[PDB]
């Protein structure tokens, strides 16, 4: 045999709580889960036929600030916000 | 109640098949694995479900495997409660229970560890 | 005078790349985005009219290990994996 | 071929951004730099004055300074900033956003939201 991975869920679903041996939690008990705001770090790679493009986010900036790309409507006065990484990149020949 | 200043509630909790648990056919597992293994890239886990101690190939690295539930230390896991999101509002969690109304327990617990090295 | 937020996207969608002033990137250039593997930190809070439930993840275990809850099928030899935080909790009378 | 650092994973399943709305008359493309501690999802409005160069907004219980960076000589030129968007041709790939005229897409405004001076 070999155990087949049918599905893998990376985003929060279940929680394993650790109390004490023989714990009894009433069936009616309702719980909430809270996640610490921890912003992602990225690497960007690009390839042309002639050139190579390579960049990364700044570790400290990732801790201090967030960047949003916005699509603003002059007429309606409405904005659509999108959180985005800002990667500083280099171009190198092949 | 107010959570820590830098914690935000998880309000979009993904589904877990509660129903698949009461049936004789399915086993509920817990796996302790090194953080450096990218599970998403794996297609299979060649764990030997009969062995207490084994070895497993992942990527191109050497990992020891220990079926904790096969030792006297890992036989009792009644201290561990599985909280599942309710089908009503996947914004709140409740303890997983059976027809016996006593908390759901892990059938198997596996630990995957790196082999000893001298960095 | 206040801009209305019509939508906010927190997950990755677009990338802001920073090269140099006057950069020319051919439209055919293909890029890939890569994210640093993190483990989140959590807080768990529960309640009812008799008790209060409070727990958190261990900072070091978050860095060293990942936990999975799995639903295994003896017959098919298939598993369904779910990434989970392990929270050590306390019960306090209300 | 290319290989990313050992602890970096590829971004698959990139979310939607309306590319088509880009060179639409009534639309502008903005970049905002904001403090990481502000929860944007809890906000219903951003009281930015698109007419001001400098101002003090009030989000939640705090006060912040606002700078329309594109209204300065320093931020006059932002041609170093390119927007990369998803592709319908190569799976999980990004390409530079281009206009109908094959011109590189540039930000119309850039804002920095910063906290007011405090001794923590």
């Amino acid at each position: 045999r070999s155990i087949a991975i049918d599905s893998y869920q990376e985003d929060p679903s279940v929680v394993v709580s650790n109390f004490f041996k023989g714990v009894r939690v009433p069936k009616d008990t309702e719980f909430q889960l809270y996640k610490k705001r921890k912003q992602d770090q990225f690497v960007l790679h690009g390839e042309n036929e002639r050139l190579e493009y390579d960049g990364e986010t700044d570790e400290l900036t990732t801790k201090t600030n967030q960047y949003m790309v916005g699509l603003y409507d002059k007429q309606s006065g409405k904005i659509n916000l999108y959180r985005a990484p800002v990667v500083t990149s280099k171009i190198v020949s092949k | 109640y107010q959570p820590p200043s830098d914690y935000k509630q998880c309000k979009h909790l993904k589904s877990f098949p509660v129903s698949e648990l009461k049936g004789d056919n399915k086993e509920l597992w817990l796996m302790k694995v090194p953080a450096n293994i990218d599970i998403s890239q794996l297609k299979s886990l060649p764990l030997d479900t009969d062995a207490t101690v084994s070895t497993v190939e992942l990527g191109s690295k050497n990992f020891n495997v220990l079926q904790n539930t096969s030792t006297q230390e890992g036989s009792d896991n009644t201290n561990l409660s599985l909280l599942i999101p309710s089908e009503k509002k996947k914004e709140t969690l409740k303890v997983a229970t059976s027809k016996d109304n006593k908390s759901v327990y892990f059938d198997r617990v596996f630990t995957i560890s790196e082999t000893a090295r001298i960095p």
